[PDB]
């Protein structure tokens, strides 16, 4: 059938793994996927014990691609120490500013994700899996529903999959406008038909998740690696990139670069290389002023030689790269980040609820030149006091990037105060 | 007193039958209702509540929480315009200006004929194609007023 219009995001790979098909901006259906050896990793996995699959995924060094970088195998191992039934959830909520890596897998190579979900589900003994996709990805939703039907018709889903005795259904759920539903516990609340309110952790979902049962939540990109780990083996997988932070990584690059798009690169690539070697440099060859790591971190032009890995001095996050150049007003950009958090706090925790609102309200006053001295002092205070009593990561980071701009670009902020 | 047309009721029932538990279908149902009416009618929620086997209060709370749903304005076509950092950098304001030039409305407004509503939204996850907008489910990069005018002419 036809799907809603999608802009054709540029995609480029040096590894030819996650973007082997998704480098071309169109839906690759099951016959095309099968041609390339699609679903053969699944067939292999079904001839392995769950324990063995968990072991390979552990030894691969795969880490969560949804922002927290938790080791995937270890997560699975934790889930299976708890009595079943268990649930598997694919997190396709991708709503962080700058971040558009997951959609190109969903929309162009859905079977890569589906194959990974089935293997992952088998590994943890889940017979019921979910994809939670943000509501603003309607094409991805319809594409996934159709791909799941294709997989059923070829016997990769349903009961007694390929004679293995393993049963699996994959349900596709849709979000409805809340960034917070990407937080794994709020996602589960939404799957249970409620508001997206994060739960106090611990317990972690792997102990008590959907309907209080052991639940593994993994990001789309994380899951898209599973086929490769089974296909190649963990040893060969670990030979991709540097041996500590191994494997392909997707980098959604936007803002003031000549070639904005998604880049599949190893994690020893530097930030400078991402911008200048791969993304074609800056618009107008203007000087880089800052890189926003989505809405999380702000790196200065003195920090471009860092690796795009999960190391302490590395870029980290989700590899989201928003490039600002010399003429971009840092305070204007900070206001946009404040506005995001204002719009997305769920309001459960008081300092988060009040702090996200006040941070944006006062920063807007500052930007417009209408801030009193008290407003300035209040802004500083609030920025530093969003995190207390927070039960999820949003409250913990709502002031982080903005504080970094205050520290790294004092001269520009001072201009607004004077 | 208010009742779903049978064709819509059929589709709501499909959603409710899709997940293991009925209440899991609440967002799919609300999307379906909004698609059908051009908004969420307040009167729709009690009947929906009954089908989901949920208290009305629960359904109301969910509609209020989730930003895609609109109980106030009917519109045939929602023009969702990204106002987050990357689109702002790359020209949200030019898109909005072009929209006002073509349609005569600003964010939050509906045209008098009820045809178009401009809806400011957070990052749509297409930042490389900034500035981004949607027309209902279709999504586009804004290039210019001439280009936008041609896109919008496809929605009648
Ligand atoms: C982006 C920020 O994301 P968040 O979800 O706040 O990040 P986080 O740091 O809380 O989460 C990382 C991932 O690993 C899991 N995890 C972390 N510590 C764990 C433990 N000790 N046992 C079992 N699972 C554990 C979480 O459930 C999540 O799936
Ligand atoms: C406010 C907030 C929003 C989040 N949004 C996403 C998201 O859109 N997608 C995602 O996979 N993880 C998101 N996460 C992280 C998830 O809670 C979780 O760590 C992740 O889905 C686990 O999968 P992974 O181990 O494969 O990364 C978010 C976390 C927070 C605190
Ligand atoms: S920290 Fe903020 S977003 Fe997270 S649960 Fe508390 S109020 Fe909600
Ligand atoms: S900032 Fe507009 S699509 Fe991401
Ligand atoms: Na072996
Ligand atoms: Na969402």
């Amino acid at each position: 059938r036809s799907y809603p219009a999608i802009p054709r995001i540029y995609a480029e790979t040096t590894l030819n793994m996650l973007l082997k098909r998704a480098k071309k901006p169109r839906v690759h259906s099951i016959d095309e996927y099968l041609k390339d050896g699609g679903y053969q990793a699944l067939e292999k996995a079904l001839n392995m014990s769950p324990e063995e699959i968990i072991d390979w995924v552990d030894k691969s060094t795969l880490r969560g691609r949804g922002g927290a970088g938790f080791p995937t195998g270890k997560k699975w191992k934790f889930a299976v120490q708890n009595p079943g039934p268990r649930y598997f959830i694919c997190n396709a909520d991708e709503s962080e500013p700058g971040t558009f890596k997951d959609r190109i897998i969903i929309e162009r190579d859905p079977h890569l994700l589906i194959e990974g979900i089935i293997i992952s589900s088998y590994a943890i003994g889940a017979n019921e899996a979910y994809i939670y996709i943000r509501g603003e990805y309607p094409a991805g939703y319809y594409i996934l529903r159709d791909a799941i039907e294709e997989a059923k018709k070829k016997g990769f889903l349903g009961k007694n999959i390929l004679g293995s005795g393993f049963d699996l259904e994959i349900y596709v759920a849709r979000g409805a406008g809340a960034y917070i539903c990407g937080e794994e516990t709020a996602l589960i609340e939404s799957l249970e038909g409620k508001r997206g309110h994060p739960r106090l952790k611990p317990p972690y979902p792997v102990q008590k998740g959907l309907w209080g049962k052991p639940t593994v939540v993994n990001n789309v990109e994380t899951i898209a690696n599973v086929r490769f780990i089974i296909s190649m083996g963990w040893e060969e997988y670990r030979y991709i990139g540097p041996s500590d932070y191994a494997g392909p990584k997707l980098f959604p690059v936007s803002g003031k670069v000549k070639k904005p798009g998604v880049y599949e690169l190893p994690m020893n690539t530097t930030l400078r290389e991402v911008i200048f070697k791969y993304a074609g440099g800056t618009l107008g060859n203007k000087k880089v002023k800052a890189v926003f790591s989505g809405a999380l971190d702000c790196f200065s032009s003195e920090e471009l030689d860092i690796p795009m890995d999960y190391s302490p001095l590395g870029f980290g996050g989700t590899g989201t790269v928003i490039v600002l150049t010399e003429e971009d007003d840092i305070v204007e950009a900070a206001l946009k980040i404040a506005e995001f958090y204002e719009h997305e706090t769920c309001g459960q925790c008081t300092p988060c609820r009040v702090g996200c609102y006040e941070q944006a309200n006062l920063l807007e006053k500052i930007y417009k030149g209408e801030a009193t001295e008290q407003d300035w002092e209040g802004f500083d205070f609030v920025n530093r006091n969003i995190q207390p009593t927070s039960i999820c990561g949003l409250g913990a980071v709502a002031g982080r990037l903005i504080r970094q701009t205050l520290e790294k670009f004092p001269e520009e902020w001072e201009k607004y105060r004077k | 007193e208010f009742e779903f047309p049978e064709e819509l009721k059929t589709k709501l029932q499909e959603h409710i039958n899709y997940f293991p538990k009925k209440r899991q279908a609440i967002l799919l149902c609300l999307h379906e209702i909004q698609n059908y009416y051009g908004y969420i009618p307040p009167e729709s929620l009690k009947p929906l509540a009954d089908m989901l086997e949920l208290p009305l209060n629960h359904v109301e709370g969910v509609v209020a929480f989730y930003d895609m749903f609109d109980r106030e304005d009917k519109a045939k076509y929602r023009i969702r315009v990204c106002v987050s950092i990357v689109c702002h950098l790359m020209g949200t304001n030019k898109l909005l200006k072009a929209l006002e030039n073509i349609l005569g409305i600003k964010p939050g407004e509906v045209t008098p004929d009820g045809k178009f509503k401009i809806v400011p939204v957070q990052c749509l996850g297409a930042c490389s194609e900034a500035p981004v907008f949607m027309v209902n489910d279709d999504e586009y990069k804004f290039e210019s007023e001439v280009q936008l005018n041609e896109i919008l002419s496809r929605y009648t």
